């Protein structure tokens, strides 16, 4: 038995080899006590504030919405140490690891951002960091790899399977099944076996709590909708969490549509995949008709998770949240538009969220709406990519 | 049924069971079927067969490569069930257990997967990524179709788990010799399992030498399962099918010999 | 005559062609009134807070100083939108430009960071941006150039002279001498003709004001010394300003020593150059025995200004502030050390400041000292540079 | 002295002064000296000579290139003063004005630069980046060494500036025809300057056509200065010294002709 519910409706669970259950049970228990431990919270908040840079600003866009009745605010997680929202949760999981007496950290990474965040939190807190990365990604993410090494993290390429993120996720679990005693698996998104979906959300929840207080302060009211891209689901659920009970606030998740849904080359498992059991959870995913797991495709490398967090699949099923997709080209246009009119280079990941807000505005220009887009990260990393395409 | 029978016989002959594991379709359909016929001829008491899955997260390199070779051969779950039927048609009494990953079982409906196992003649199913805590739907479907749901007893098993594995499992109990994943180059439980009337224990993981089989049986286990050690012989002889079967016969006979 | 003193002791002045004096006088006057205008301040502070990310954190280093009696804090300007402290001042100069009715912006840039900051402030405030960059730098700063273009700024290469920063500074003044009526010259450092040294300092002054309040809060006392690298002098004077009257606080400026002072290949004009008149000011600079201006050399491209702000030359002469140098190798070692023990990638520029703090600590480990280093920027931009060297 | 004399003479002959400007040492020492002798022979009433500086921020492309050519020739300030002496030795009466940038004057001491100008026979010095507000040290040093400190009267000049330029300047007043920098392809003041007893005005910047000289004199100016237009002839004939001098003679004579 567990202390917390491992399922969100029919999605979730703990589908891991029997050998790992005690590790999972130990983690849930450590999390539940840390959550009630004032000393743990003070420590977490201290690092978020004095080391990461929280609270991040909530910027009102004054040029981009000209000529419409849309007021758009951007939650600036791009201003967080590391350049992305991932930093919030790895700092918490690292404190959790220490609380359990663990001295090593295992992490999986695709685009490399989670790897970098895991490495920086480890270096800061004196933990040994082991990072698994698909050989194909290692090759395409040379900069992030050097960054990880520079921070003392060990980067191990994974040549098995497709040699991408899903294969790195496999290797991390394999490693952990044998080293759970001294090492902690720092999962990178709000997915996987319980209690990770729950832990990662609670450690990303300050994004939505800050936004709410910030919008209430600047506009005297809650937004009509908050929008966030969904790769695995952490930045999105982090933004959604505090608004879930405010039924008047729309929650919109944007999955990458790649070259277009109809082309089959996308990364939108939540709305265009099929429920399966993988990576320790029951959730919708990219899989063949045979049940073999497939990769997610997108112009932005950071939305490569072939599945999605269970709480999202759940929020969708009960109609609390809506999920849409945005193609590469639409994300590109949103990327260019923000650079040119607001002087902010957004991550191609976050551009998917921005592109949808832009669409809501443009399709109904006279509609009065207060929107908040979660700018999950900065796009310096995407400069060359957008360069060549252009 | 087939497990009960096999175990009754082995007990009378005062010997342990040797169970080889190979991936269906490795290195190809025709060669895989030949490999399997050789394993049985050479002395295997039962078979543990894996269905090629894209993300075998409980498997070490050796078997990870076996899956790749299988996929490279165009092997699909449907083709596996075809092989499974041909194998059963040739060997009516040998117990056949499948080593599965959850998605391949869940894919087209849980009950439908077991119904297919039943009609093909499969005896047991071990779902590697489904712990006892999440097994309800799986074991019930297995029972409804007369398939034995196999459960893993890990070394870090506490009493509660022991009791569950004992009452939920059937056919045999998979006993983990260590933590980690499958890999050739890598008692209190046995007694407790017996105490709780668990199905005969078969020890697995790392069993690659004849003396390991002797020791397993001596420890109280009904037999041993060996996979990477067998699969390694396949990969090392890819270029020569003939030598592959010869070496397979030799290794298997030596391993079964040790079970007596 | 002017409203403010154009000189700091014997350094400073307004040595520009006669045609530009009225532009300078107009700017000083606009600055003096803006400085007294509550509406202007509110606007400036608003942008700094909600758009740039101020106040930046003051991080205590807990690993780097282990085994010594040195307490080291880092002022995180690396967490400022844009990744560097330059953002603070360009936002203010942009507001100044609008206040004067100017609609265009002219800017010079070497490493490209000032160009990027000028471009982002222009895009945000609806100003047309023209940026001059030495052809040699354009070539070596491909990423920053694309960033500038991406933000709608015009990047004009300068092939004259050495084709580096000093030549870009020349072209900007040439351009301005003919377009001062509609355009404003957004100088990138606390140097040049009055009132730029004064304006840039006042627009960077929040760095030191924040630090003081932050240190007083965390340590209950003022630091023993605050350290900052000096390329042209803006991040340094921004940090120093508020502490100048607190005589107990040491002010230390670090110029790049390149391959070593004795090799002649450095960028430390303040302590190893000779007073000259150039770029509209009387200050120490890199020049031949003949009086021809020379380039500053350093592993970090952002410390390429061949001279130094006049207020620094002045603070040094009266002994209020001390200036030292740090070689490429020392900056490199400091760069690696911060990545590995604190999980922060510093700009190679800021690493010069860090390297000196490290030296103060290491040379006298039992000396009790409270130090603050101004982490002027992040080093993502330096990853490849440090890569190859390594 | 030399300016006073030149201007007295020109007034009697009812003509304006044509003053060419070239960079000392462009394209080389020997050729530069020849170019200068040709300018005088062709009709120049005075010379405005630039000393190659590394950062000529008040200069357009044409002259920026002249400085480069000079540096490429190894020309230094010391060599310029050597040329300056040879030029004076050959032409005892022509006024010689230097176009300088502040650092080259400040370098080895302000007073020392003017002392050297005096001993070499230089008549005036125009420091391009020193406005009247910062000129105290420079004009005083100039006066002490009998050198005329030249000041620029820009088009956006207000009355106060006018009065200062009038009382501080000597020899001649440099009148800017426009804002911006030097470049060939690019009255109220004149009266006020006369009212305030300013030294004879010489208009400069953009003067490249003979009619421009006529118009300048007609407007009330004592003459015109032309630089880029002259330097352009040098760069365009680099490969042929002979044609360079020929074309220089032609342009200069045409320009001086227009001053009458
Ligand atoms: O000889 P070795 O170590 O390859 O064991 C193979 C045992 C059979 C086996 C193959 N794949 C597995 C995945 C999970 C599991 F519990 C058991 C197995
Ligand atoms: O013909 P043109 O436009 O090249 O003018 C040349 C005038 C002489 C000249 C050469 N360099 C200068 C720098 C400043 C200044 F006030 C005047 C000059
Ligand atoms: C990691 C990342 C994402 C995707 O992860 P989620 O878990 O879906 O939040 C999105 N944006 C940025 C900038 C990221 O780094
Ligand atoms: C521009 C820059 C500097 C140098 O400029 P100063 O005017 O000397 O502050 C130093 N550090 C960083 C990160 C910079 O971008
Ligand atoms: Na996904
Ligand atoms: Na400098």
């Amino acid at each position: 038995t567990t202390l917390l519910n491992p399922y969100f409706g029919e999605f979730g669970g703990m589908y891991v080899p029997q050998i790992l259950m005690p590790a999972l049970n130990q983690l849930e228990e450590a999390f539940v006590r840390a959550q009630k431990d004032p000393e743990f919270q003070a420590q977490f908040a201290d690092l978020l504030k004095n080391y990461a840079g929280r609270p991040t600003a909530l910027t009102k866009c004054q040029n981009i919405t000209a000529g419409t009745r849309t007021t758009l605010y951007l939650k600036r997680e791009d201003l967080l140490h590391g350049g992305a929202h991932k930093t919030n949760q790895v700092l918490g999981q690292a404190l959790l690891a220490k609380r359990m007496g663990k001295s090593e950290i295992i992490a999986e990474t695709g685009a490399g951002q989670h790897g970098v965040a895991s490495a920086l939190a480890s270096a800061l807190l004196g933990l040994k960091c082991r990072i698994y990365m698909g050989a194909k990604d290692v090759e395409r993410q040379s900069p992030n790899v050097f960054r990880m090494r520079l921070m003392g993290a060990e980067v191990i390429p994974v040549h098995s399977g497709s040699a991408t993120l899903k294969d790195a996720c496999n290797e991390a679990l394999r490693d952990w099944s044998g080293s759970y005693e001294t090492a902690h698996y720092m999962l990178g998104t709000a997915a996987g076996p319980h209690p990770y979906p729950t832990i990662v959300r609670e450690f990303q929840r300050m994004i939505g709590e800050e936004t709410k207080a910030q919008i209430l302060d600047k506009e005297g009211r809650l937004p009509d909708a908050v929008i966030a891209c969904v790769g695995g689901g952490s930045n999105a659920i982090g933004m959604f969490a505090d608004f879930i009970n405010d039924t008047s606030v729309g929650l919109i998740g944007v999955e990458p549509g790649g070259h277009g849904i109809e082309t089959g080359e996308h990364g939108a498992p939540l709305k265009h995949g099929r429920v399966g059991i993988y990576f320790g959870m029951k959730a919708p995913m990219m899989q063949t008709a045979d049940g073999q797991i497939e990769e997610s495709y997108s112009i932005s490398a950071g939305l490569d998770f072939p599945s999605v967090g269970p709480q999202h699949a759940y929020l969708n099923s009960i109609g609390r949240a809506d999920y849409v997709s945005i193609t590469d080209d639409e994300a590109l246009e949103a990327f260019k538009t923000l650079c040119r009119h607001e002087g902010i280079i957004p991550a191609l990941e976050s551009s998917h969220a921005l592109a949808h807000a832009l669409k809501m505005m443009r399709e109904q220009p006279e509609k009065e709406q207060l929107l908040v887009v979660n700018l999950s990260g900065r796009g310096d990393k995407d400069i060359f990519t957008v360069h060549d395409i252009l | 049924e087939r497990y009960e029978n096999l175990f009754a016989q082995l007990n009378d002959r005062r010997e342990g069971a040797f169970v080889p594991f190979v991936t269906l379709g490795d290195p190809g359909i025709e060669q895989s079927l030949k490999i399997i016929d050789t394993l049985i001829d050479a002395g295997a008491d039962a078979l543990e067969l894996g269905v090629p899955f894209s993300d075998p997260l409980a498997d070490g390199p050796t078997i990870q490569n076996a899956n790749l070779r299988a996929f490279a051969a165009g092997v699909t779950p449907a083709q596996c069930f075809e092989m499974l039927a041909l194998i059963r048609e040739k060997h009516p009494t040998i117990p056949i257990g499948l080593l599965m990953y959850a998605n391949l079982v869940f894919n087209n409906g849980i009950d439908a997967f077991y119904a297919r196992c039943e009609q093909v003649g499969v005896d047991s199913v071990l779902v590697a990524d489904v712990p006892v805590e999440e097994s309800a739907p799986f074991r019930q479907a297995a029972l409804r179709h007369n398939i034995a749901p196999i459960f893993i007893c890990p070394p870090n098993a506490d009493d509660d788990l022991l009791r569950q594995v004992a009452s939920y499992g059937r056919g045999y109990t998979y006993l983990l010799s260590r933590s980690g994943v499958t890999g050739a180059e890598n008692h209190h439980l046995i007694e407790k399992l017996k105490e709780y009337h668990a199905a005969p224990a078969l020890q697995g993981f790392g069993i690659s030498s004849p003396e390991q089989v002797s020791a397993a049986v001596r420890a109280g286990a009904a037999g041993a399962i060996s996979g990477s050690a067998i699969v390694k012989i396949i990969e090392k002889n890819l270029a020569s099918p003939k030598q592959m079967l010869a070496e397979l016969r030799s290794f298997v006979s030596a391993m079964k010999a040790a079970s007596r």
